[PDB]
DNA sequence: GGTCGTCTGGCGTGCGCGCCGTTACACCAT
RNA sequence: GCGGCGCGC
DNA sequence: ATGGTGTAAACGCCAGACGACC
């Protein structure tokens, strides 16, 4: 049952002797005020996590010129990788009141796989792809009931103490280790959550597909 | 330069100053001195502070380290610090050289004597002890002596102030003694916030089940008390090393309550706490809120003015008492301000910033110290969880579902209620100042704001004292209304509510008595048509039962203050909006409510009937049914007695046999009356039975009342009764008729759309409309007004509505002008002055007859005016004011008599006796205030205001060209009114 | 020429055009239509039923297709993509509402191929009430099929049709009459429009 | 910068109180 | 303060 | 029963907006 679990779990159908031999990925979470990504490798090692904090969009306008223009700035900075993941939500259109939402997801959505699907007239093979969220959060064991809740005490334990237990799941480099401990300190007065659920999404990616 | 760093330390040494631990205060001054950058946001405020904290407790050598701290700082010293140096000189008994030198130094600066005493606000203490040193330096020096109080000297309040009048003042039943307990009550039901009341509903059956729940709910909840106690003491360790090294913390707040009544509240936020989460900024704001009235209630106590005000309360009370009296009578405001008062002092709430990290702090803790077993390991209660609220992403609080499931199981039988929401156990405190008012520890504000508005209570205190006498005394004479729960109609309403109850008369049904859709076997997905009306009748089944839920939960709270309030006398107290119309305080159960509500409420104090009270009390019992509302009151009380056998049946056997009085407008209401008409009845002398019910005195449309009043319209004032008539007449009658006749002629020529209307006009097509005329009312919404009625009727051909709906709107507004003119040009001008008014960037304001200032608080999102909303809002706003003023000048003029008045806005309560010389006082006081040119004192005042500039004269003159042109009245006599039999009847 | 056009496109580079392609698309297939400066048609042509809008909503469905659609059409320097009239109130028109934005942000996305060196814009938004009023097919926001204005030009007209590709066109008129197509005479009208407008004032 | 007529889109009875709820639904296995 | 309801003048 | 699964594309009016001129 672990191809119906990669077919439940991953949208996009992909051969999985080219899942087998990734070499880097990058994980990408927006939300209405906010977007994020994380890089990793094979032996996952952490070289860069950032967040783009303001922007004008929302409001009460949807422009395409303005979406473009943005994202096309924000787009700039990513390096290259073997496979985007993009978060998934269970988000539909019989929410009446959350359609606004939804405008913003599915726009912006098809805009990130529009231009980071490069190269794909000439070969005509995907490079992007959606990962469930509530599939990644059962393998946390982080649902009560239907509803997700929060994975700020993981990364606690992740980075700000050193338990190796003969088998840690990630590894930070030794430079930009205090950066990245500033940044967490930043943030803990006013949370932000999709900066943890990029990270958690990446190591769910590299353990359920990767390495099965 | 306002800066948020500034603000935060300037509110940490407050804190500092209101607690005891002064040192760390000290300890986070010095050290921020000593850092070229860390020293230019210090300000002389703080010194100023920190120096006063360290005088009141007479410690010599720290004045003199911070004076010599800004003496090597540029800041100029202020006065303040002169009268801190004092009070510590004066305390410590020091030699007068010393003093003299000080005040020698003082006048160096230009300083006066009178100025520290005068110019800066100290406490009592601290003013003796300036004044003694001062005294052992000059004995010569003495404070100015007081004045007698001022007595307002306007035309229209001249009366009431008069000394040489006779006068004969109300009394209270209870004897003074039995007073003094009551005070000790509500003192002890005060300090403790929460107050526990036991729930109506019907007790369940106790299984073993539910006791095995709740023990494990009390054991649970005692090592809940006790992790959270270890959790705040590690906390208030911490936050407290963070003081140390200079950094700020919330630890001078957080030693502001004991230990145990910070444990408290935060289990009783826990247990209010929904299945459902609640977003973490309200937990956090409400924890705030809270924790600080908290402190401003429990510091009275340790302040020792709980003391005083007992001791001023059990003097004042001699002038309420039966028992007591007094040598000269006066107004309990003149007497309060007679006897030495206690001095009241305002306090300033903390920053914003302040207040939010601190419902973190704790929101935060909450969640930390909680475990609960799996039920092995032990797994937390509350959880983070980041969702999707009111179209935005928010944080939110999540409970485990087996905390949910174990909640549910056992069945608490009690429910919880805020100290402010229920009504006072002894007489409220009168009311003197927008400050001060009638709650004995808590503060209240005189009118009602919704968030934000700080413009009222700024025209509110710069205006000169003198002005709001005639609100106050209205206030404190409302306030002072003595009430008891009636018990025949709260035991049937009980035996109807527990059972299934019913909905006609106004009482909520169960949730299991819900309509349950038919079950079929048959999937509904076989047939189109199945599953489409499956769905819909699912969603109307769960939209109904969601609906029905909320009645009973209404009802519930609603019905418990009744029970618990029962063999007990307790008052009510009254504030007001920024209009003038006044409100009752406690929101659940007071007058201005329901049938129900109205049913259960009586008068204490007891008055004998008279030769004329049974007549009232029977055309009160004929108006409440509501037969006979176009007739005179002979009639009413002829149809009275023709029915007396329904009467005594129904008061007999209520809810067995003949059930009369449900067929009333209100029942319960009318139940109520008929067991009184019958307790009098059979009593051997009518004319000595003692009455505890209200009569009930309105007017029909006073907002037009109010307008012919004012332009003095002949045809207008016929209408709405103002002249002398034999039998009343009612607006909506006349318009229908204008109407039809309207509708009448123009039937014959040419005309389709009349011709199907007729027969089908009536006062309920209208009514609403008429209604609405004194707000505005456009033609869209008595389109849409006209259409509904029409849709509700069957007879009428639906496809032709509306044409037939803009024909109806079209000739009611062209009647509506014939009768009324002058109205409608009053109306025109009001909303050109305030279009303009609007245009020059200005908000309306105006001054009440009595003196109370009204301004309007639309503003768009330092902000811009909003044209459309101020220009319609000012012509509603103008008559409530007066509709007010009336009010407050008949309750004034009620007290003198020796007479018992409460009133909802427009309607008047009185006993039996009293009901004529209500209706005198009445009208004499509406003759009174429309003598008085209102108009054109209106102009002048907006003249004065606006309009005064030597600036943009261009803009100017259209100004003076417009608020000039105020309209001529008619040839109607306002004396005749005095004569009138229905203008309140 | 805020009323026209949603994008601000200065007033010099606007003139000066050698040809433009208009895209009207709907909820069963897309056309386009290849005009120069002169009033002469160069490429019309209609495209097929596609897989879309059927059930889920999903980007690499929508990916493929414009990738597929793209290719057959020719370069041209300005496209220009109508901007239709619909209200989030409604809650009816909810899922037409989506798949325009969606399809519109793909083709703004693909279309600008420049744009990440120049930053430049090579798409334009036209609303159609400024059609609806210039052509005066429909006065107002009700619109007149236009099969008439098209028999009139086409079978002093203002548009031409080339020698040797006329027997093409006159083929295609003739049939799917009975067929219910609309988009074809839209982005032809929507390219006269622009045409008339935008360019010669 | 202020202004200066000129065409267009939003809006259409005042004030004051309460209670509830925030993808839903039908089925199937165990 | 987003939605569904109820009450007083 | 619960857990867990599968399914769900009808009219009028007035305060601004502003391009340009000043
Ligand atoms: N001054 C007022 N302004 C607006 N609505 C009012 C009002 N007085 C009463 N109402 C509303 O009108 C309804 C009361 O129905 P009615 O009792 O017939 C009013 P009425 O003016 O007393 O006519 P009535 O004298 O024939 O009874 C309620 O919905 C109440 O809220």
């Amino acid at each position: 049952p672990e191809n119906r679990f990669l077919r439940k779990l991953l949208k996009p159908d992909i051969e999985r002797e080219r899942l087998k031999a990734v070499n880097s990925i990058i994980s990408i979470v927006f939300g209405t005020r906010r977007i994020a990504w994380a890089h990793l490798d094979r032996k996952l090692t952490v070289l860069d996590w950032q967040q783009s904090d303001r922007w004008s969009l929302m409001r009460g306008i949807y422009s395409s010129s303005v979406y473009l223009e943005e994202i096309s700035s924000i787009i700039s900075k990513m390096p290259k990788a073997d496979f985007y993941v993009l978060e998934k939500t269970g988000l539909s259109i019989q929410n009446s009141s959350l359609f606004p939402i939804l405008l913003h997801f599915h726009i912006m959505e098809a805009m990130l796989y529009a231009l980071l699907n490069k190269t794909f007239a000439q070969d005509g093979q995907h490079q992007v792809l959606s990962m469930n969220r509530n599939a990644v959060g059962k393998h946390f064991e982080l649902m009560i009931g239907d509803s997700r809740t929060s994975g700020k005490e993981l990364v606690k334990q992740f980075l700000f103490d050193s338990i190796l237990k003969a088998d840690p799941r990630v590894f930070f480099p030794s430079d930009k280790i205090v950066h990245y401990r500033q940044m967490f300190l930043s943030t803990e007065l006013q949370r932000v959550e999709e900066l943890y659920d990029s990270l958690l999404q990446a190591i769910a990616f590299y353990e359920l597909a990767v390495f099965d | 330069q306002l800066s948020g760093q500034q603000q935060r330390l300037l509110a940490f040494f407050k804190c500092c100053l209101l607690t005891d631990q002064l040192p760390l205060a000290h300890h986070l001054l010095v050290v921020h001195h000593g850092q070229r950058q860390k020293r230019k946001l210090l300000t002389l405020d703080m010194y100023n502070a920190v120096m006063l904290g360290w005088a009141r407790q007479g410690a010599f050598k720290e004045l003199v380290y911070v004076l010599f701290m800004v003496k090597d700082a540029g800041l100029t010293p202020d006065l303040l610090s002169y009268a801190a140096a004092l009070q510590c000189m004066g305390r410590q008994d020091q030699d007068a050289g010393t003093i003299e030198r000080c005040l020698e130094q003082m006048s160096q600066e230009g300083l006066k004597l009178q100025a520290l005493f005068t110019a800066v606000l100290l406490s009592e203490e601290d003013r003796a002890t300036v004044l003694k040193a001062v005294h052992k330096v000059k004995p010569t020096f003495s404070l100015p002596p007081q004045l007698p109080p001022p007595v307002n000297t306007s035309k229209l309040l001249r009366d009431v102030y008069a000394k040489d009048g006779r006068v004969s003042y109300p009394k209270l039943h209870l004897p003074l003694k039995t007073l003094q307990c009551l005070f000790e009550k509500q003192l002890h039901m005060e300090l403790a916030s929460r107050v526990c009341v036991v729930s109506v509903e019907k007790p369940t059956l106790p299984s073993k089940e539910v006791k095995h729940a709740r023990k494990t709910l009390k054991t649970l909840r005692d090592q809940w008390e006790k992790a959270l106690c270890r959790a705040l003491r590690e906390t208030k360790n911490r936050l407290e090393r963070e003081v140390y090294e200079g950094r700020f913390s919330l630890y001078p707040f957080l030693c502001l309550l004991d230990e145990r009544e910070v444990v408290r509240m935060l289990l009783q936020v826990l247990q209010a706490l929904p299945a459902q989460g609640e977003s973490f900024t309200t937990l956090a704001r409400e924890l705030s809120a809270r924790t600080f009235s908290r402190h401003v209630v429990q510091r009275q106590r340790v302040s020792g003015q709980v003391q005083a005000l007992q001791n001023h309360y059990r003097k004042y009370l001699c002038l309420l008492a039966s028992d007591a009296e007094v040598p000269e009578p006066c107004l309990p405001r003149q007497y309060w301000e007679a006897l030495g008062a206690p001095e009241a002092l305002r306090e300033q709430p903390w920053p914003l910033p302040v207040q939010m990290e601190l419902g973190k702090l704790l929101a935060e803790m909450l969640v930390q110290a909680t475990q609960m077993p799996c039920s092995s390991r032990l797994v937390p209660v509350l959880y983070h969880v980041y969702s999707f609220r009111n179209v935005q992403q928010i944080g939110i609080l999540k409970p485990h579902p087996a905390y949910v499931q174990l909640l549910e199981k056992a069945a608490e039988p009690t429910l919880t209620f805020e100290a402010v929401d229920v009504p006072m156990l002894c007489p409220p405190l009168p009311w003197t100042s927008p400050h001060s008012g009638a709650f004995l520890l808590s503060p209240t504000k005189l009118m009602r704001t919704v968030e934000g508005a700080t413009q009222h209570q700024e025209l509110l205190e710069t205006c000169p004292p003198t002005a709001l006498h005639g609100a106050l005394d209205a206030l404190t004479q409302l306030g002072n209304c003595a009430w008891r729960v009636n018990g025949r109609v709260l035991d049937l309403v009980l035996q109807l509510f527990q059972a299934k109850g019913c909905p006609q008369l106004g009482v909520p049904a169960p949730p299991s008595e819900a309509p349950q859709p038919p079950e079929a076997h048959l999937p509904h997905s076989a047939a189109p048509a199945r599953k489409a009306e499956l769905r819909r009748e699912l969603a109307h089944c769960q939209k109904v039962a969601r609906e029905m839920h909320s009645l009973r939960a209404e009802a519930l709270y609603r019905l418990s203050l009744a029970q618990h309030l029962r063999d007990r006398v307790f008052w009510l107290p009254h504030n007001m909006d920024f209009r003038g119309r006044t409100y009752p305080c406690p929101p659940h159960f007071n007058h201005l409510g329901s049938d129900v509500a109205r049913a259960l409420l009586e008068f204490a104090q007891g008055r004998p009937l008279g030769p004329h009270g049974l007549d009232w009390l029977k055309i009160h019992l004929v108006n409440l049914t509501g037969l006979k509302k176009r007739e005179p009151l002979r009639k009413r009380l002829a149809f009275a007695e023709e029915v007396m056998d329904d009467i005594l049946d129904s008061a007999d056997q209520p809810l067995t046999g003949r059930k009369w009085w449900m067929g009333a407008e209100e029942p319960w209401q009318t139940l109520a009356c008929c067991m009184e008409v019958a307790n009098a009845v059979r009593a051997s002398d009518p004319a000595a039975y003692v009455s505890h019910l209200p009569v009930h005195q309105d007017g029909s449309c006073n907002g037009l009342q109010h307008y012919a009043a004012l332009g003095r319209d002949s045809v207008g004032a016929a209408s709405v009764n103002l002249e002398p008539s034999d039998v009343p007449q009612d607006v909506y009658s006349g318009v229908a008729a204008q109407v039809e006749v309207f509708r009448r002629q123009d039937a014959q020529r040419g005309m389709r759309v009349a011709q199907v209307l007729e027969g089908f006009i009536t006062r309920k097509v209208v009514k609403q409309t008429v209604m609405t005329v004194v707000y505005g009312v456009t033609r869209y919404g008595g389109r849409l007004q006209i259409e509904k009625r029409l849709r509700e009727l069957s007879d009428f051909p639906q496809e032709f509505v509306w044409e037939a709906s803009h024909y109806l709107v079209r000739q009611v507004f062209k009647s509506l002008q014939e009768m009324f003119s002058g109205t409608r040009a009053i109306q025109h001008w009001l909303t050109e002055s305030a279009r303009l008014i609007s245009h020059m960037g200005s908000v309306v304001e105006w001054v009440t007859p009595l003196g109370v200032p009204v301004i309007q608080p639309y503003r768009l999102d330092s902000r811009k005016p909003n044209t459309r909303k101020q220009k319609n809002g000012f012509p509603p706003n103008f008559i409530h004011s007066l509709d007010s003023s009336h009010m407050m000048l008949t309750a004034l003029h009620c007290y003198r008599k020796g007479l018992t008045f409460v009133s909802v806005h427009d309607c008047y309560w009185t006993h039996a006796a009293d009901v004529s010389v209500m209706n005198q006082v009445c009208r004499e006081q509406f003759v009174r205030l429309h003598s008085e040119p209102i108009l054109q004192d209106l102009s002048r005042f907006l003249v004065k205001r606006f309009c005064s500039e030597p600036q943009k004269i261009l803009e100017a003159s259209q100004l003076k060209e417009t608020l000039q042109a105020v309209p001529k009245p008619g040839a109607f006599d306002l004396e005749q009114v005095k004569r009138s039999t229905y203008f309140f009847s």
